[PDB]
């Protein structure tokens, strides 16, 4: 007896306003930002 | 020990509402992978477009299973589909489920994802408690044990991609040693969290085309798929219908590998295969078909088939048939093993080996394929008859392998009582179900075993299944009769006329 | 032998469990190298994957390592791989 339809999670129910962490560490993918230095301060 | 047989089977698979439709797709050459937008927008995050997805997930007969609507809405779709599929599988063997209530039956479930529980616990304030009871990983088996009233072990083991076959092996061990008289083995997998697919893609396992071109030169990676499969195992003295006999089933882990944890190993798999059908007492020449893992990777495929060739092709004369159901319906991670077992059993039942899709050129790295020793099933092939073997190697390292002796029971010789008209009784949730049962029974009026199996299961209390029907088979004045069954016990009274 | 980048993405449960397992083996006075290559099994009872949720929450930045280091099934397979145990490797999930 499949008359009724029950809930089921949707795509947007899972994560993905936006917050970005800028890390200048050597391993961090944004390490290159250390090059862009003006007046001796990055 | 005691013989272990696969009494019943059932489940839902991509683009297939049941096993009959699954076989129709398998032998018809229909590709089950699809480019639909059901789970999420195609191409999101760069993911491959194609994927094997079930027809529907939002269906569940809560009232029959005694689950209230509020609790049902928060149940994992995996669990609901598994409940339905398990009930369907139990009857498939002709066993009335009530016969097992209170027994020592055990349940093993191979589940590798709990995305639903994560989704339902999003908001700390909104979330309700009974959400966990229906979404917890362990609850996958405990719900089955609770509803069906099985007193045996209730476990839910991940073991990466080999969960289903690992559970099958554990159930075989339990039954073989007399711990349990029967067991339920299930593998469940659904696609609801695209981030998991993104993880797999970054790992490089997924193929951009989304096609598991097993054994072919163009092997890139497997395509994620969904499925829900359940199998009922019992000692031979209890089984009514036997699909096959489990001769042996072992396990072992690849251990330390220089290349990496994910890198498959061939020597370990060959050792496992050799040890299995050595301890089983079977000779290699008996094997007629080996369901290779056949993921489709560039390294996994050469490893396993080369391992199969060393393990079983060392002395046999005629070629050994090879196949991989993952080329038809993608690759369901945890339920991979049970899907392959279902394909093998269906092919044995119909006497034909389902073909393999997307195979055009053999992989040059595999000497056997170029040679005649190992032959792929690229088209329907009649079943000659012999032992069969299924293996499933989880990417983590766990390996599982089993050996089956297909059941070969010729139809009984005609008997005078066959001409006698027979009675068929059916019970269903709705009139459509009862009418379907009666029609199928009528179409096969001369299958005495089929009629007996149908009769045995129809005995269900009216409260659970309120519609009942019957039909006299072999009688000229025979028309199916259906009507609702009033609830409540009714006294029975005899009258001896004058 | 875990690369530093994989170490960060590994579930804390597994990171602690590796040390605990190694301590336990020696606690019995058994040099681990003795068991290498045997059929020792590994059964681990775990009922949580919170780390996986956190690491796999950003599609644009999540990396493939997390799956190997955070997958629940990997809880036992990692130990089997490191210690070279050829026995069964399972991760039970029954709660409590």
């Amino acid at each position: 007896d499949h008359s009724l339809a029950w809930d089921v999670p949707a795509a947007e129910d899972f994560p993905n306003a936006a917050i970005y962490n800028i890390d200048t560490s050597s391993e961090s993918p944004d390490h290159y930002l250390v090059d862009h230095t003006l007046d001796g301060r990055v | 020990p005691e013989e272990v047989v696969i009494a019943g089977m059932s489940g839902k698979l991509p683009e297939s509402e049941n096993l009959q439709e699954f076989w129709d797709n398998l032998i018809g050459g229909v590709d089950m992978v699809t480019d639909d937008d059901r789970r999420w927008k195609a191409g999101l995050y760069g993911l491959p477009r194609r994927s094997g997805k079930l027809k529907d997930l939002s269906r569940f007969d809560a009232s029959f299973f005694g689950v209230h609507p509020k609790q049902a809405h928060t149940m994992d779709p995996q669990l609901r589909l598994l409940l339905e599929v398990t009930y369907e599988a139990i009857v498939d063997g002709g066993i009335n489920p009530d016969s097992l209530r209170g027994t020592h039956t055990g349940v093993w479930v191979g589940v590798s994802g709990s995305e639903t529980s994560e989704a339902l616990s999003r908001d700390p304030e909104t979330l309700v408690g009974y959400s966990m009871v229906g979404c917890q990983r362990a609850m996958m088996a405990n719900r089955l044990s609770f509803f069906f009233d099985f007193r045996g072990p209730s476990i839910a083991l991940d073991t990466a991609c080999s969960s289903s076959l690992m559970a099958l092996q554990n159930a075989y061990q339990a039954i073989h040693s007399g711990q349990c008289p029967a067991a339920i083995v299930g593998g469940i997998n659904v696609l609801l969290k695209p981030n998991t697919s993104v993880q797999f893609l970054r790992l490089g396992m997924l193929s951009p085309e989304g096609t598991c071109k097993a054994f072919d030169t163009a092997g890139n990676g497997y395509c994620r798929s969904e499925g829900v499969v359940a199998v009922l195992l019992t000692k031979k003295s209890l089984a009514r219908r036997v699909y096959a006999t489990i001769l042996n089933a072992g396990t072992n882990t690849d251990g330390f590998k220089e290349q990496g944890v994910t890198f498959p190993s061939g020597d370990i798999q060959e050792q496992l295969i050799r040890s299995l059908y050595q301890s089983a007492g079977v000779a290699p020449e008996s094997f007629e078909y080996i369901e290779a893992h056949g993921t489709g990777t560039k390294v996994g495929d050469p490893q396993e088939l080369n391992g199969i060739t060393r393990a079983l092709c060392a002395t046999r004369q005629e070629p050994l048939l090879i196949g991989s159901t993952k080329s038809n319906m993608g690759h369901p991670e945890p339920a991979s093993g049970l899907a392959a077992l279902a394909k093998v059993l269906l092919s044995l039942e119909h006497g034909l080996w389902a073909p393999n899709l997307h195979f055009h050129s053999p992989n040059p790295e595999i000497p056997a394929l170029l040679d005649g020793r190992l032959q792929v099933v690229d088209q329907p092939l009649p079943v000659r008859g012999g032992n069969v073997g299924i293996n499933s190697f989880g990417f983590g390292g766990s390996n599982v392998h089993i050996i089956l002796r297909p059941n070969t029971q010729p139809p009984p010789a005609p008997a005078p009582h066959a001409t006698l008209p027979r009675l068929l009784r059916a019970s269903g949730r709705t009139p459509e179900a009862v009418q379907k049962l009666l029609e199928q029974g009528l179409r096969h009026s001369q299958d005495l075993a089929f009629l007996s199996m149908l009769n045995d299961i129809a005995a269900v209390p009216a409260t659970a299944m309120p519609f009942r029907g019957y039909a006299v088979l072999g009688g000229e004045r025979g028309g199916p009769e259906v009507q609702q069954v009033p609830a409540g016990e009714r006294p029975l009274w005899f009258i001896c006329s004058g």
